[PDB]
């Protein structure tokens, strides 16, 4: 039985997902929805009608920091 | 649309930066290098978290390391 | 000319010694773990087989324990491991409780300190006091 | 005898266990558990069949620097020997 | 480089903290650390208080630093 | 590597190793990693009630960020040689 | 800055810690990373004040604020 190796990942899924919402957490404890728009190798993305759930405030076009991503799901 | 690019569009345009934490800053993207650290014009420095805390109205110019910036947002 | 090195001074050189023997990781959320290890990396990337959770209680001489399994641990969570022994781990180890009292108990318990600490802090730095204290390392 | 039998590593473990089920702890304390559909050498991982503890899901991409520890089947360490 | 143009202003150095030290920028580097001259520091601003003073040269370290801010 | 390399001429010996708990630790130094990360051997902690287990421990390895002090006998090493190797360190 | 803490080595210097410390003693080393040792040093634990003193202490980097002269 074939042995695997390590694994884009996502990275071709970042193609998949596109144009439509998606529900990202990041470092510090906070998430935020909304439509993706653009993606890069290093996970930076683009949010439109980004919602910041903090612990909800309304924020246009945005970029995300691929950097500090931790969990990317639709909504 | 690429997110690098679109902080290259940002530039000399307004623009929030909101970072981990509750802290918000605002003021003009003077620019940013490849670790996105950001120099910003003017800028407002916010506490958040409802009730808003502004802390300074810093004039002149900021280096703003990018380790914590999470979202940015123009305008 | 060329300065000989007396040990293996390497992260592997240290964890390897304790391979295929059974010991003990303290995370830093502070959760008490015990296991034999299987495998594991430079960087500190373990497997256990045969985990187990152990909350103690030293304040009422009490302990649970909790069947955990086959776990692997991201290194940069532990505060630290050990080779145990066999030999002088069965006198010091007092009344078992049941384990899910204990993370109840360890939750309040646990819980009732981050508000603390993080409520007589908060009041630290607006006096010149530096006490970082986080949800995540309380070990 | 997983070590110097097989000179094993930690990620080539969660890298055969694709389409096995795994609890994974997140320094949130978040729990997810899922069907893992995919990993990466940093660790990254996506999950399926993905219930997300502290919203069930149907993928999930995860951070590996940004993981606890990950519990797994039981027989694992089985899978791998032969 | 804003720190070429920086060196030898007043600026602000804010640490994660919080605690925000204000003094004449001496000497920074590429980690971003930060040398200092008569620093002062408040928690989040100068208005709020002063709760020491450095007749000498300070040090702060890369890592804490969320920015350099030059006073005016 | 100056930190590194300074340990190593430390294995062998006793001292104590204050985590950032608080929670000391003194114990035989029986290795360090570019890492600083340190393994140690006699375990004797100062606060045996949180840490029950300490007792039934061969050997204890920690990891560097955790550590806040580690401390020595002034007879362990060269104030002088420090002082040296740090000027010529390049930073 | 690196270097203004080669000016000061070898004399007193003055540490402000991460975790409500600070820290008083001679300099005998320092590292990029900021890990010191300090040979004769005094520190200053708040909670108001308490003191310990050990004749030689190697402090983690990773705890280190600031760094002056007393
Ligand atoms: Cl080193
Ligand atoms: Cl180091």
């Amino acid at each position: 039985r074939k042995k695997f190796e390590g694994p884009r990942e996502a990275i071709l899924d970042l193609a998949k997902y596109k144009d439509s919402k998606i529900r990202v957490k990041l470092m510090g404890g906070k998430l935020v929805i909304g439509v993706l728009k653009g993606y890069d190798q290093l996970m930076n993305l683009v949010l439109d009608d980004t919602v910041e759930y903090m612990s909800a405030r309304k924020l246009g076009l945005t970029v995300i920091r691929g950097t500090i991503l931790v969990s990317l799901s639709s909504a | 649309i690429l997110p690098l690019e679109v902080i290259d569009k940002t530039i000399n345009q307004k623009v929030l930066i909101v970072l981990q934490s509750n802290r918000e800053f605002e003021g003009t993207l003077v620019g940013f290098d490849d670790f996105v650290n950001v120099i910003l014009e003017d800028a407002v420095e916010w506490l958040i978290d409802s009730r808003n805390e502004k802390v300074m109205q810093h004039h002149g110019r900021m280096l703003l390391s990018g380790n914590n910036i999470a979202i940015l947002v123009p305008g | 000319d060329l300065y000989l090195d007396q040990y293996n001074f390497t992260t592997t050189a240290a964890i390897v010694s304790s391979v295929d023997r059974k010991i003990f990781v303290l995370l830093r959320d502070g959760r008490m773990l015990f296991g034999v290890l299987r495998t594991f990396d430079q960087y500190a990337n373990l497997i256990l087989q045969d985990c187990v959770e152990r909350i103690y209680f030293s304040e009422e001489n009490k302990y649970a324990e909790e069947d955990r399994g086959i776990f692997m641990i991201r290194g940069e969570n532990v505060v630290m491991l050990g080779e145990v022994d066999i030999d002088k781990e069965d006198q010091p180890l007092m009344e078992r409780i049941p384990f899910k009292e204990a993370w109840l108990t360890k939750q309040k318990n646990d819980e009732k300190r981050f508000k603390e600490e993080t409520h007589k802090g908060k009041k630290m730095a607006r006096h010149g006091i530096v006490y970082d204290f986080h949800k995540s390392d309380m070990y | 005898n997983l070590y110097f039998q097989g000179s094993m590593l930690p990620l080539y473990l969660l890298t055969n266990a694709k389409g096995q089920q795994m609890q994974i702890e997140l320094k949130n304390g978040e729990i997810i558990q899922g069907i893992l559909t995919n990993v990466d050498n940093w660790m990254n991982l996506t999950l399926s069949n993905v219930t997300e503890y502290s919203v069930k899901l149907n993928e999930i991409y995860i951070r590996g620097t940004f993981i606890k520890f990950i519990k797994l089947q039981d027989n694992i360490i089985d899978k791998v020997k032969q | 480089e804003f720190l070429s143009d920086i060196i030898g202003k007043t600026v602000n150095v804010k640490l994660a903290s919080g605690l925000l030290y204000s003094g004449r920028l001496e000497s920074i580097d590429g980690f971003m650390n930060v040398a200092l001259s008569s620093a002062t520091e408040h928690y989040e601003s100068n208005n709020n208080k002063l709760l020491n003073k450095f007749n000498s040269d300070v040090f702060l370290r890369g890592t804490q630093v969320m920015y350099i801010s030059e006073q005016k | 590597m100056l930190f590194f390399s300074f340990f190593k001429t430390l294995v062998d010996q006793e001292v104590v190793v204050e985590l950032k708990n608080d929670i000391e630790i003194k114990g035989t130094l029986q290795s360090v990693d570019q890492f600083l990360n340190l393994k140690l051997d006699n375990i004797s902690s100062t606060d045996e009630k949180k840490y029950p287990h300490l007792g039934s421990v061969r050997n204890i390895f920690i990891r560097g960020s955790t550590v806040r002090y580690v401390y020595l006998n002034k007879n362990m090493v060269d104030t002088n040689l420090l002082q040296d190797a740090t000027r010529r360190e390049v930073m | 800055p690196l270097d203004l803490l080669k000016l000061n080595l070898d004399e007193r210097v003055y540490i402000k810690l991460r975790g409500a410390r600070t820290l008083v003693g001679t300099l005998q080393a320092f590292d990029s990373h900021s890990n010191i040792v300090l040979s004769d040093a005094v520190e200053t634990i708040y909670q108001s004040e308490s003191e310990r003193r050990s004749e030689m202490v190697f402090i983690r980097g990773d705890t280190v604020t600031l760094i002056s002269t007393p």
